[PDB]
């Protein structure tokens, strides 16, 4: 099978920038076809045969490319071009689809609002504790979100969420769910949220003691 | 005008069989072929196969050669996809489309399918207390973390909708238990808080479980 990447794999672009995304083939093909899903939508025909834009497509969409390397470019980005664009060849058997490049609107760095939130009574009488980290309006997506449990660094008992672009102010916000057993949980005392991203000048850390904060016990 | 209906969503246990449909309308269904799409969140799109139904000629992707199913109906203007010997791997988003010829740029709204041994539970509300350790300087972050249902969607609103400013919700994630979990949080004005309540409404119904917290300053 023809391999289809798409580089980048997610990019943000500013409004009125000029914007390229690439298709690559792991083998010669003669055309390319392109479609755009928007989030919670189906994919629809962007562009076919490289540089045919579909019908309702507006004229700042423009595709080009030959042989092992193709490419879709908007000549000026809007906010309404914020979508996943999918590459697709049926040059060779079976047909294929590139794996995305996930357009989203840059704007200024904006640091975010770090919460740490305790287990409640309630999770522990059930026999496990949930500690929930947050992120709060934040941008870009990138952040890097560390559980220190005891200056114990925690690995594969978390799970981050993160929601999509706003579509006001365009940030992201993120949950890092730490998950305990509760006989594990009070066996330690102190538990850190350490948080590093671009709009922080230093990481910022939200941590508490089991037992700074009232419970049932 | 060009309209591709699918059928609603399916759940089904492994190793069972589903069937889904795609119902053309506003264009003629013989004169295109009917291809089929398989898409997983944090996966690109998969090609099946396609069917002619014209003449019920069919093509398949190797890799669900032994997976898929495509049938077609001239008189209902109807494709269908069977799905056989269910494995979790199977859970996706489904789309019909007639790919091929061009002419046509519209796919079907998708059909979402979870296979999974798990049973129909609803889920526990537990307060994102509200203290120094969610305070700022003056702003304040609480929440409802939604925890332990099956299957989607949960639906959770705060003081019965009209609380709506700063309010997130994060998309569920699918625990290694089989059971979805989320959390759903607003930030408010710390001032605030010892005065006016805050209660979250959490909805799963296919438990029919609705709860309703209220999420209170907690001191540390
Ligand atoms: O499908 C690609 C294009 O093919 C043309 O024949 C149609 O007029 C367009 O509506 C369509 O976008």
């Amino acid at each position: 099978d023809i391999v289809l990447t798409q580089s980048p794999a997610i990019m943000s672009a500013s409004p009125g920038e000029k914007v390229t995304m690439t298709c690559s083939a792991s083998s010669s093909v003669s055309y390319m076809h392109w479609y755009q899903q928007k989030s919670g939508t189906s994919p629809k025909r962007w562009i076919y045969d490289t540089s045919k834009l579909a019908s309702g497509v507006p004229a700042r969409f423009s595709g080009s490319g030959s042989g092992t390397s193709y490419s879709l470019t908007i000549s000026s980005m809007e906010a309404e071009d914020a979508a996943t664009y999918y590459c697709q060849q049926w040059s060779s058997n079976p047909p294929t689809f590139g794996a995305g490049t996930k357009l989203e609107l840059k704007r200024t760095v904006a640091a975010p609002s770090v919460f740490i939130f305790p287990p409640s009574d309630e999770q522990l009488k059930s026999g496990t504790a949930s500690v929930v980290c947050l992120l709060n309006n934040f941008y870009p997506r990138e952040a890097k979100v560390q559980w220190k449990v005891d200056n114990a660094l925690q690995s594969g008992n978390s799970q981050e969420s993160v929601t999509e672009q706003d579509s006001k102010d365009s940030t992201y916000s993120l949950s890092s769910t730490l998950t305990l057993s509760k006989a594990d949980y009070e066996k330690h005392k102190v538990y850190a949220c350490e948080v590093t991203h671009q709009g922080l000048r230093s990481p910022v850390t939200k941590s508490f003691n089991r037992g700074e904060c009232a419970a049932a016990h | 005008e060009v309209q591709l209906q699918q059928s609603g969503a399916e759940l089904a246990k492994p190793g069972a069989s589903v069937k889904m449909s795609c119902k053309a309308s506003g264009y003629t269904f013989t004169s295109y072929w009917m291809h089929w799409v398989k898409q997983r969140p944090g996966q690109g799109l998969e090609w099946i196969g396609y069917i002619n139904p014209s003449t019920g000629y069919t093509e398949y992707n190797q890799k669900f050669k032994d997976k898929a199913t495509l049938t077609a109906d001239k008189s209902s203007s109807t494709a269908y996809m069977q799905l056989s010997s269910l494995t979790s791997e199977d859970s996706a988003v489904y789309y019909c489309a007639p790919l091929w010829p061009l002419g046509t740029d519209y796919w079907g709204q998708g059909t979402t399918l979870t296979v999974s041994s798990a049973s129909t539970k609803g889920p526990s509300v537990f307060p994102l207390a509200p203290s120094s350790k969610s305070t700022s300087g003056g702003t304040a972050a609480l929440g409802c973390l939604v925890k332990d249902y099956f299957p989607e969607p949960v639906t959770v609103s705060w003081n019965s909708g009209a609380l709506t400013s700063g309010v997130h919700t994060f998309p569920a994630v699918l625990q290694s238990s089989g059971l979805y979990s989320l959390s759903s949080v607003v930030t408010v004005p710390s001032s605030s808080l010892g005065t006016q309540t805050y209660i979250c409404n959490v909805n799963h119904k296919p438990s029919n479980t609705k709860v309703d917290k209220k999420v209170e300053p907690k001191s540390c």
